[PDB]
């Protein structure tokens, strides 16, 4: 490949934090950015510190009095505002910081200009790990996530490309990405996520979508603590289908660290050679990619994660030992680069996965 | 003061009052007021105002009086309810408690909502019945599939459906998880009880009470079209006793239609 | 043939109810209600699972939108709703008819979240703790250098420094001096900068207490079925479990002799079994001082009747049929379990060693300053000692009572990363092992049939009434009730298959 | 005072309290078949056929009665708390024009239906006499009946998800949170 | 309606009272079937010969003691069903009504 890889990333990120106990923190950005810094790959990307949005532009895809309302709510003016706290979503799920409305703006205007990026051509590989909200739509804040700055991102692929892909591998289902092209044939939206009663709940297996979107929804359901041997067995041939028949001219992918082993709310079994095996196989097509960061909770693991995955995105594997990053205490006891699975049974048996299979390669036969 | 409305009975947003010790949510109040624009002063229910501005202990037959002499001419039998209800607070609209007894499939909820019948490491234990010792065969795959303590990898898991009991495998009917939250789950060996055709809409009726429901059979017993009403062997609800001979000639001739219509 | 369906569907439901509402479905159809896709999936439903039936039907019929499940659709009355940046395309391919809200997708009862370890929550409060803090200390490291940039610039992104002024001045007054200084910034900026220093010796403290706590606990929040293990285990390596087990398997085989089959390829397991069981019986005080001796025959002759394998080096360290009652049957699952795990733990026991072996450290600040010194210091961070081997060592150790079993997880758990976790009731199924071949050779039935097998394999040249005439004896020596278990094995190849003839005898 | 409501009509209020509360539905107002209009079509379709002129002019005092209590108990006693949102809603857009609301020209034929299911619970704490409720109970059951003749235009079964005119829409989330929140 | 551990609503007097079942008696045989069940009929259990012969039930009356457990066959034991509960009901009202009467 030796793609030139472009990236994002603003020091203000860092410094947002949500509730005491909330699993949300971004912190896992920064020390994911120490982890690529120190490892000497900033000699291989292009840095960048993209300008945050404004309310115009999420009024593409959000509402005005949302949009208002986030921009003028705060902890301290929260009392008097009682009905748009209720109206959107706006309470305990997803609390409001200090810097809610900076940390938006952030990762709307990193993911909308890596968006832009790809258009133009200044580089084929844009990554932007503070955006991947991919819960709110439109109108409320869902899952953590107030802004979905992923449509924007298709959004302005779509102002190039006939055709762009999305594909989910957070343990949790795009529900918002998944609906904001439930009926356009523009987007695929492909989540592989935990079907159960789980907290997305949605991403049925005959979820192909309404309208003219019809047949171009792709929704993986899972059983728990899938491991690396299966997950890409499942992932590897719908990808060739979809690439063989859809045939996206641009491709968004999700990379949430949620689905890691071990991670604070997910139940996979992932290590992390079993994510990057995904990573591997979509930069395996050629096609240009805006790589965002989503779920995850253990920020220790996310950010060996994160990290691991841009060495391979640039075409190099990095090492094993750490290069003695800033939060060396974060990393465990032998401090390495690597995310070690556990003994936990995997339900997925694979008949069921592979009526999965059959299912989706049957509604996909009508996708030339 | 009181932590429910008393309109809705539930907790939340509560405009309570000081001459009656009364709690109402905003929306659960006649008119609905927005609570931005604060009435700020002093609020009193429907019934506190009746009872301070109208209520001398004698005079209120005077009002009452006058309101049906100035209704008595015009329409007098709703006179008494019109000037009746100026006097009582709002309250959420609720089925008079013998709607819901016509229906013996039905039940109320906890805060007052609708509910009905179907409302809901390694356990080798789920493949046995526990009351003969038997094990679950599935109808689709005609096993148990209880793999081994030693090799738990080969088990397959069963939910054993809510209704009639029988026990289905994850893997032979598609199935992620088991249902244990949300509705009882329903083997698809069950009626669908509701029929979109093309578009036109059917229905099952309900479950009524046997006191009130009027059995019926008829006499052709080979053509006579009935719903789906019917009874394997106010006068609106009678369910066929179906004459089960008469399903299948029913189905014979019937298939020999969709033959002929494509035939001649 | 087109005559007889009825009754063909009858006998292949096998129910009363099922078949109620397959002419419950099949009259519906007939009444015009349902169409031929809903009776040709029901029919699918009901006789599918035959190839014979069901294709009879789909011919002899004829047969030859689709919104989904969790998705709503508002009426166009809210669709309009103002963007003031939607943009023409904007509208063309976002979609605000249909919407989810797993609320509704979740039939208001809510969500099942995830099983955790009490280790797991502890590195998570200490995660918490470390987040804390170096949100704090960044914060306050940004705002001093803002300060020291406004500083510099006086001698002669917007939240944060109001955010840790707040915090640092808790007394309300941060909201005025805010304002003070947005017209006094030495003094605050050297305020913070005292204030970085204590929280950083604080987070050194804090560091190397959360480093002093997880060093033990890391390894065990893994364990997920280790953990579980050992309790597990006891249950569910009872003789009703293997017995419901051979049960299931030969009900599912009869809708359609070789119920259960093993296959054994390694020699030098049979010797380490032998070693471990030795080393447990020379070491328990609950046998007469000659029944050590008579358990260790005993087992010694099993090994070298039924394997031949040797009859001499165990102490230096034609398909054979056998009837066999629950108590030799149940001895034989416990080599058989045995056998397995120790197989499963030799048979990768080259690249464990070679990982182990290859095990480097980092020098940036590891080796520089912290070290785990603690599995080191008894022993049991297998250097060099191959897997196999130093596990068979410590295996008689704990069997012998020196060591307990927390370093012995814990080692078994640093040293196969948690791939040896059934090995944590090595010393109970042997205990089982030994009582089981004690209880074979005090019963007299048992004894019987035991001389009976010890013929049967010793002759290797029988009459064709072989099996015949030693089934009725092993019958006549037990009762009418209890059931037969076929293990045979062949020596040819090192494979046994047990046939679960409860009472087919008869 | 026993009220003798048709089999059919209970299931279409039970349909109904199930639409509204468990399936979160609210009516599609304002109705096609409205309060006022389907009186007026009793009245005009009984007193073309009834001749003698006591029970005429009652018939038409007790339909004028019945749309002034309706008009009058819509906004108390006859909705549920999720419906009170698009209650309230209807009543400041109407406030905008400074407009007064007429219920039975928006709502239809099951508000009214819904109407008279407590008139034994509403009669009983009066000081009304007897024959007059009996005369009232009367009157209500001729209507339920005439209504029963006309039932297959007033409750059709169409999907709000394959109909816009289905006579239920699906509400949004936020609607649902406002409504049910406060 | 009729089945071992079910519920069931019996006749006494002007008045029901309702009992779960225990034993089921089967005439053909001469045996009753219990649960904790092919056995003769006890050395200390019997049946009026007037149930006997009939499909006899042992039952237990709720809200009575343990030691008030009776034979009683298909005459009294009736199905339970919503007209059990409503006539039940209706002679419980009609119980009432004679105590009124006998009082007032
Ligand atoms: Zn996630
Ligand atoms: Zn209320
Ligand atoms: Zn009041
Ligand atoms: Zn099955
Ligand atoms: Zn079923």
């Amino acid at each position: 490949d030796k793609r030139r890889v472009a990236y994002f990333y603003d020091a203000d990120v860092g410094n947002y934090a949500y509730g005491a106990g909330h699993p949300m923190k971004p912190h896992r950005i920064r020390m994911a950015h120490s982890l690529i810094m120190n490892y000497g790959l900033y000699k291989k990307m292009e840095i960048y510190r993209a300008k945050p949005a404004t309310k115009q532009e999420m009024c593409q895809f959000h509402t005005d009095e949302y949009i208002d309302f986030l921009s003028r709510v705060t902890p301290d003016n929260l009392e008097m505002f009682k009905r748009e706290s209720v109206k959107f979503n706006v309470g305990d799920d997803c609390p409001v910081f200090d810097g809610l409305y900076e940390y938006c703006s952030i990762s709307g205007g990193g993911s909308m200009e890596g968006a832009a990026r790809l258009n133009r051509g200044k580089c084929d590989v844009a990554v932007n790990y503070a955006g991947g909200l991919h819960h709110a739509k439109k109108s409320e804040a869902s899952g953590f996530c107030y802004l979905n700055d992923i449509v924007l991102g298709i959004i302005e692929l779509l102002r190039y490309h006939p055709r762009v892909l999305y594909i989910d591998i957070d343990v949790h289902h795009g529900d918002g990405v998944e609906e904001a092209f439930y009926t356009t044939d523009r987007v695929m939206t492909c989540s592989f996520h935990k079907y159960g009663e789980f907290f997305p709940g949605t991403g049925e297996l005959r979820d192909i979508g309404v309208g003219a979107g019809k047949n171009y929804a792709v929704n993986v359901p899972l059983r728990d603590g899938i491991d690396d041997a299966t997950y890409r067995s499942v992932f590897e041939p719908v990808i060739k289908k979809i690439m063989e028949w859809y045939q996206p001219s641009a491709v968004v992918l999700q990379c949430g660290g949620d689905s890691l082993s071990g991670d604070r709310l997910g139940c996979f079994n992932l290590s992390m050679e079993g994510h990057a095996n995904c990573v591997n196989y979509v930069k395996s097509f050629g096609i240009p990619m805006m790589v965002v960061g989503g779920g995850g909770y253990t920020m220790r693991n996310v950010a060996r994660t994160w990290c691991f995955e841009t060495g391979l995105l640039n075409n190099v594997v990095l090492d094993k030992d750490l290069p003695y990053n800033e939060y060396y205490e974060y990393y465990g006891p032998d401090y390495k680069l690597s995310v070690r699975p556990s003994n936990m049974f995997n339900v997925n048996t694979p008949e069921y996965l592979d009526k999965v299979m059959t299912n989706i390669f049957a509604n996909l036969e009508n996708t030339k | 003061n009181e932590d429910f409305c008393s309109a809705c009975n539930q907790s939340g947003s509560f405009l309570c009052c000081d001459t009656c010790p009364k709690s109402f949510h905003f929306l659960c109040l006649d008119p609905p007021i927005d609570p931005n624009n604060l009435p700020k002063g002093d609020w009193h229910c429907n019934e506190c105002k009746f009872k301070i501005f109208i209520n001398n202990s004698m005079a209120t037959l005077k009002k009452i009086e006058s309101n049906f002499i100035k209704q008595n001419n015009n329409v007098k039998i709703f006179a008494k309810l019109l000037f009746n209800i100026d006097s009582h607070n709002p309250k959420q609209f609720q089925l008079p408690n013998y709607i819901k007894e016509t229906f013996p499939a039905v039940k109320t909820g906890s805060r007052g909502q609708y509910s009905d019948e179907n409302d809901k490491s390694y356990n080798p234990d789920t493949h046995i019945d526990s009351n003969s010792g038997k094990f679950l065969i599935c109808y689709k795959c005609n096993q148990t599939r209880l793999g081994s303590w030693s090799h738990p990898e080969n088990s397959r898991l069963i939910m054993t459906c809510d209704y009639c009991q029988t026990p289905w495998h994850l893997d032979c009917v598609p199935r992620a998880s088991f249902k244990n939250l949300g509705s009882k789950w329903k083997c698809p060996l069950h009626s669908p009880t509701k029929v979109y055709k093309k578009y036109k809409v059917w229905k099952k009726q309900r479950l009524i009470n046997k006191k009130n429901q009027l059995y019926y059979e008829p006499l052709q017993k080979i053509g006579y079209q009935n719903n789906g009403n019917i009874q394997i062997i106010n006068q609106d609800f009678k369910i066929t006793q179906i004459d089960e001979n008469s399903i299948k000639y029913d189905f014979f001739d019937k298939i020999y239609k969709s033959k002929m219509v494509q035939k001649r | 043939e087109e005559v007889t369906f009825f009754e063909k569907a009858k006998r292949y439901i096998g129910n009363k109810h099922l078949y109620t509402e397959f002419l419950k479905i099949l009259n519906l159809y007939s009444q015009d209600i349902l169409d031929l896709d809903d009776l040709v999936e029901k029919v699918d439903f009901y006789l599918g699972s035959n190839k014979e039936l069901f294709t009879w039907f789909k011919n002899f019929v004829g047969y030859q939108e689709a919104f989904g499940p969790s998705y709503k659709r508002l009426p166009k009355s809210d669709t309009f709703m103002p963007c003031s940046g939607r943009d023409d395309m904007c509208w063309e391919v976002l979609n605000d008819e249909w919407v989810g809200h797993p609320v509704w997708a979740s039939e208001d009862s809510g969500f099942i979240a995830h099983r955790k370890n009490q280790y797991e929550e502890t590195l998570f409060k200490i995660e918490e703790e470390r987040h804390e803090y170096d949100f704090y200390i960044e914060s306050n490291l940004r705002t001093i250098q803002c300060l020291e940039t406004i500083v510099n610039k006086i001698e002669n992104s917007m939240t944060i420094y109001k955010k840790v002024i707040r915090k640092v001045y808790d007394k309300e007054r941060g909201f005025e001096i805010i304002d003070a200084l947005h017209e006094t910034a030495p003094v605050v900026l050297k305020r913070l900068k005292q204030k970085d220093e204590e929280w950083r010796r604080a987070q050194r403290e804090w560091n190397k207490v959360w480093r002093e706590l997880e060093q033990k606990v890391f390894f065990k929040s893994l364990d997920h079925l280790g953990l579980t293990f050992k309790q597990a285990d006891k249950k569910l390596l009872t003789t009703k479990q293997l017995i419901s087990e051979i049960s299931s398997i030969k009900v599912d085989q009869t809708n359609k002799k070789s119920q259960l089959d093993f296959d054994f390829p390694d020699k030098n397991i049979f010797y380490d079994i032998l070693c471990l069981a030795d080393t447990f019986i020379t070491h328990t005080t609950a046998y007469s001082n000659p029944d050590k001796e008579r358990l260790k025959d005993l087992l010694k002759y099993f090994i070298s009747l039924f394997f031949s394998i040797s009859f001499e080096k165990i102490e230096e360290s034609s398909i054979f049929n056998l009837f066999a009652n629950t108590n030799i049957y149940i001895f034989f699952r416990h080599w058989t379990t045995i056998y397995e795990r120790l197989l499963e733990i030799k048979q990768m026991n080259e690249r464990v060693t070679k990982e182990i072996n290859t095990r480097s450290t980092v020098t940036f600040a590891k080796d520089l300053d912290l070290l785990s010194s603690q599995l080191s210091e008894m022993g049991l961070d297998f250097v060099g000692e191959d897997a196999y081997k130093q596990v068979l060592r410590l295996s008689r150790r704990l069997i012998n009572g020196d060591l307990e079993h927390q370093w012995f997880e814990e080692s078994l758990r640093q040293a196969y990363n948690n791939k040896a976790f059934k090995l944590y009731t090595i010393d109970k199924v042997t205990q089982s092992l030994v009582k089981h071949a004690h209880t074979l050779m005090t019963d007299a039935k048992t004894a019987e049939i035991m001389a009976l097998f010890v013929k049967d394999r010793n002759a290797s040249t029988t009459s064709a009434k072989d099996q015949i005439i030693y089934r009725l004896q092993v019958r006549s020596h037990m009762s009418n009730t209890e059931n037969m278990f076929r293990i045979e094995f062949d020596k040819r190849t090192l494979h046994v298959s047990i046939q679960y003839i409860a009472l087919d005898d008869l | 005072i026993s009220l003798q409501i048709p089999i059919k009509l209970k299931s279409v209020l039970v349909d109904d309290w199930e639409y509204v509360t468990k399936d979160k539905k609210i009516c599609r107002l304002p109705a096609d078949v409205t309060v006022e209009m389907v009186l007026n079509k009793y009245e005009h379709e009984v007193s073309q056929e009834l001749e003698s002129p006591g029970s005429q002019s009652q018939l038409s005092e007790y339909c004028a009665g019945l749309k002034l209590y309706f008009d009058k108990c819509l906004g108390n006693m006859l909705l549920y708390r999720l419906e009170r949102l698009q209650y309230d809603e209807l009543l400041k857009k109407s406030s905008k024009d400074q407009k007064p609301l007429v219920p039975i020209r928006i709502y239809g034929a099951i508000h009214l239906l819904r109407l008279i299911s407590v008139l034994p619970e509403l009669i009983s704490s009066t000081t009304m006499d007897l024959q007059s409720c009996q005369l009232l109970i009367k009157q209500t059951e001729d209507f339920l009946v005439w209504l029963l003749m006309h039932v297959d235009e007033y409750f059709n079964d169409k999907d709000p998800n394959r109909s816009d005119d289905a006579l239920y829409v699906n509400t949004s989330s936020q609607y649902e949170g406002v409504a049910l929140g406060m | 309606e009729f089945a071992l551990g079910g519920r069931c609503l019996a006749f006494h007097g002007p008045l029901m009272y309702e009992a779960k079942i225990l034993k089921i008696w089967d005439p053909s045989s001469k045996m009753y079937t219990s649960i904790p069940k092919p056995q003769k009929l006890g050395e200390d259990e019997s049946i009026p010969e007037e149930i006997i012969n009939g499909k006899c039930f042992f039952i237990h009356y709720q809200g009575w003691k343990s030691s008030w457990d009776e034979w009683v066959g298909y005459d009294r034991i009736r199905a339970y069903n919503e007209e059990n509960i409503a006539m039940k009901k209706r002679l419980a009202n009609e119980a009432k009504e004679a105590k009124k009467s006998l009082l007032e």
